């Protein structure tokens, strides 16, 4: 891989399902066009000042995980145990069932052309979503990545066809839905910090840039090089897509809408108005396979320190796959959609999300006066991680101040239950402990046939 | 009422609450001042059939018109122009002109003013006036309610029964040729177009 291969690595990795569902809850917080775009380009800020924070603590440290072995060296085992709590039980199933409510509303949207479809259509088929894809993951380990490739295929299509055909209708002369794009608007901390919320989310996968980028030609200076150059570019398509959106639409159109790019899809590629639905719908769905791909990486890291189980992260025999994993994710993310709702589950995600991704860069500046002499070859300069964890106070704080609904006390509440279980199983060992994990761990391992991976750390 | 510029902010205005706002459509007849008949009456290019002409016999100062038909507010329904030395038809007044619906190139200026309007943004038209769209070719005389009365006293509309004027063989197929020009701006699912008409 050199450069121009290293930078379409971020670009496929980034652009994902949430440009297609992310346009109506930014507008429906900050409700003008013109602050509607400047969100747009201020969450592709925190997305490359946030990318090369971690290009700095992924070659000082060089440790297989996630941003496990980055919070164990800054603090200690106590926020590095909370982070494997919080991401097996709060963040990676949110993202598994966000992504799979988000291919049930491009399904159903052509069916119900002028109304809404009932909520029960677009509940009971995400969850035929979640358990189609947790049985074919846990049988044929590598079926999911011959099908990946042209899943990103039809991704870049049909976003390549969206700002294309928007700068033609640009050209022409529709441009009157931006003529007074400033009048009507919120400065409240409520309404702009649920509009990053949203945005960010169209970003997600920052944060893993490192682990498949670093395989590089010559890395320390390419791959700060490929986040300057990738993830702007995408930020660059991602405003392109918002301009070509507001041609066909006004502002109140798209609000009123339950698929924003079929709505885009019938007012200009009529004869053929079915394809927007059709590679939506694919490339989410790819979306959705690939994070299975990602099962029991972090919970092999944690485990071996133990923090976290060991009967997870174990591998069948036949189909060499990992089971109790791709099980567990399916099981948690179906029980999710039962309340259901993107922009209910968003706000959950964001918020555990934004919670770590703080304590990670705060690690990255307590480790410049705690653990220096360590080496490191990427060095970002101060200012770039300090203004990065003031974001991230602001981002967890403001909607848990000005506008407070549950999620806010469902999501403290099942982080706190894990500092429970720290003070119980790990720092308090005690006798009833193992007599609890040895049999389930052993009854597990019969039913499922399901083994220890015959491995080393890596 | 105001300009163009004025009926442009209301509609985007109107979209922006969530409502809907339909017009009044005249499809049957236009003014004596329109252009078309300033160039009927001059026999100019194709608009000398815009309108339904027939000749009488105009002389000091009363018309014979070609039959008994009456307009609805009063007196014949024929009046003389002294331009084109013919009598032209009108179901209401004179100064309202009826259209020749019966020439295709009369129903061809008609579908570009629905285009017009859809184009602008109206969500639908009300139609006014359907049933007085065709006249019978035939132009025999309508029979009297009262048969023994002489026809020279015969000026109101009450006085004859309107076989001839009203609800002609045709006039339905105007209507619903008129509802597939709107279906051409109503394929976008929640921007139908609606189409009432008025028969009273
Ligand atoms: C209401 C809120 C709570 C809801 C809880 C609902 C629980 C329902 C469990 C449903 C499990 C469904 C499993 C079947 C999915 C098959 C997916 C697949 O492709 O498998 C391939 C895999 C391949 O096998 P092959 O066919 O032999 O190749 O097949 C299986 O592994 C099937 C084994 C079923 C696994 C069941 C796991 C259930 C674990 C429950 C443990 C509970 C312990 C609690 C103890 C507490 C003590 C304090
Ligand atoms: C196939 C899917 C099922 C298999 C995987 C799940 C296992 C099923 C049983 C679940 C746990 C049963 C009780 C705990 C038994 C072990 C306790 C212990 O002493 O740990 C020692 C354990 C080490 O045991 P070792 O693996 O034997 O070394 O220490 C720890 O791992 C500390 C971390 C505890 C992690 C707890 C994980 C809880 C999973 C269930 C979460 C429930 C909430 C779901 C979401 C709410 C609704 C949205
Ligand atoms: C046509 O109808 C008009 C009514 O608008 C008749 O004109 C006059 O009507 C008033 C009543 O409002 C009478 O007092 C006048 O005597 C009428 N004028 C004349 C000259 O008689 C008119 O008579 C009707 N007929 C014609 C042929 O014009
Ligand atoms: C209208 O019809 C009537 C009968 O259908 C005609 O005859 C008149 O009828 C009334 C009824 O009582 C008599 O009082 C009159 O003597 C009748 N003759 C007349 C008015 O000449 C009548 O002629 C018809 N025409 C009009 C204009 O009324
Ligand atoms: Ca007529």
């Amino acid at each position: 891989l050199g450069l121009i291969s290293g930078i379409s690595i971020i670009v496929g990795t980034i652009i994902g399902s949430g440009i297609f569902v992310s346009p109506k809850s930014v507008l429906s917080n900050t409700e003008a066009v013109g602050p509607c775009l400047i969100i747009w380009a201020a969450c592709g800020v925190l997305a490359t000042l946030g990318a090369l924070c971690f290009a700095e603590l992924g070659t000082m440290i060089t440790k297989s995980g996630g941003e496990y072995p980055y919070l164990m060296e800054a603090y200690g085992p106590i926020p590095a145990y909370l982070f494997s709590w919080a991401s097996l039980i709060v963040i990676k199933p949110t993202s598994f069932a966000i992504i799979c409510l988000s291919f049930s509303e491009y399904v159903c949207a052509p069916f119900y052309v002028g109304c809404k479809p009932p909520q029960i259509v677009v509940k009971c088929l995400a969850a035929a979503a979640i358990l189609f894809i947790s049985t074919v993951n846990s049988l044929s380990v590598r079926l999911g990545s011959y099908v990946q490739n042209i899943f990103t295929a039809a991704k870049l299509v049909i976003v390549a066809i969206i700002i294309i055909s928007g700068l033609v209708l640009l050209a022409q002369g529709n441009t009157k839905n931006f003529d007074n794009s400033f009048e009507g608007a919120q400065l409240s901390v409520g309404a702009i910090s649920l509009a990053f919320y949203n945005g960010l989310w169209a970003y997600d996968g920052w944060n893993q840039l490192n682990y498949i980028t670093e395989e590089l030609r010559n890395p320390y200076r390419n791959l700060p090089l490929a986040i300057i150059i990738g993830i702007p570019l995408v930020t660059a398509c991602y405003i392109l897509m918002n301009v070509s959106y507001f041609t066909v639409m006004t502002a109140t159109e798209l609000l009123q809408s339950q698929a924003v790019a079929v709505t885009f899809g019938d007012r200009v590629l009529y004869p053929a108005s079915w394809i927007v639905p059709l590679f939506v719908a694919f490339s989410t769905i790819g979306a959705a396979n690939g994070t299975c791909f990602t099962a029991g990486r972090l919970i092999y890291v944690a485990g071996r320190e133990g923090h976290m189980l060991k009967v997870l992260s174990y591998i069948s025999v036949r189909r060499l796959t990992p089971a109790p994993a791709i099980i567990f994710y399916g099981i948690i993310a179906t029980i999710y959609i039962i309340p259901g709702d993107i922009n209910s589950l968003v706000n959950y995600f964001s918020f555990a999300a934004w919670l770590f991704y703080g304590l990670t860069i705060l690690g990255l500046i307590v480790m410049r006066f705690t653990r220096k002499e360590l080496e490191r070859p990427i060095k970002v300069p101060v200012v770039i991680p300090v203004l990065m964890t003031l974001i991230s106070v602001f981002l967890v704080l403001a909607p848990i101040i000005s506008k407070p609904t549950w999620e806010y006390l469902y999501c403290v509440l099942f982080i706190l239950s894990g500092l429970l279980f720290y003070f119980l199983f790990v720092h308090y060992k005690f006798g009833w402990a193992q007599k609890i994990s040895k049999p389930i761990t052993m009854h597990l391992q019969m039913l499922m046939e399901v083994v220890p991976p015959e491995e080393d750390p890596e | 009422f105001g300009t163009m510029e004025d009926f442009e902010n209301l509609v985007a205005a109107i979209h922006d609450k969530g409502l809907k706002l339909i017009i009044d459509f005249i499809p049957n007849h236009t003014s004596d001042k329109h252009i078309w008949f300033q160039l009927s009456r001059t026999r100019t290019g194709k608009y000398t059939d815009y309108y339904i002409w027939h000749d009488c016999t105009h002389e000091n100062g009363k018309t014979i018109p070609p039959n008994n038909w009456l307009s609805v507010y009063g007196n014949s329904s024929w009046h003389f122009d002294e331009v084109r030395n013919q009598c032209y038809f009108h179901q209401f007044m004179k100064e309202q002109p009826d259209l020749n619906f019966r020439n295709p190139d009369v129903q061809e200026e008609i579908k570009e003013i629905l285009r017009f309007w859809l184009t602008k943004g109206v969500d639908g038209f009300s139609l006014d006036a359907v049933k007085f769209l065709l006249e019978a070719k035939h132009l025999r005389d309508e029979i009297q309610v009262n048969k023994t009365q002489i026809p020279d006293t015969v000026t109101q509309y009450s006085e004859l029964y309107h076989d001839f004027t009203t609800t002609q063989v045709g006039m339905h197929d105007i209507v619903r040729s008129f509802r597939q020009t709107m279906d051409q701006y109503s394929t976008e699912p929640g921007r139908y177009r609606f189409m009432g008409t008025e028969a009273y």
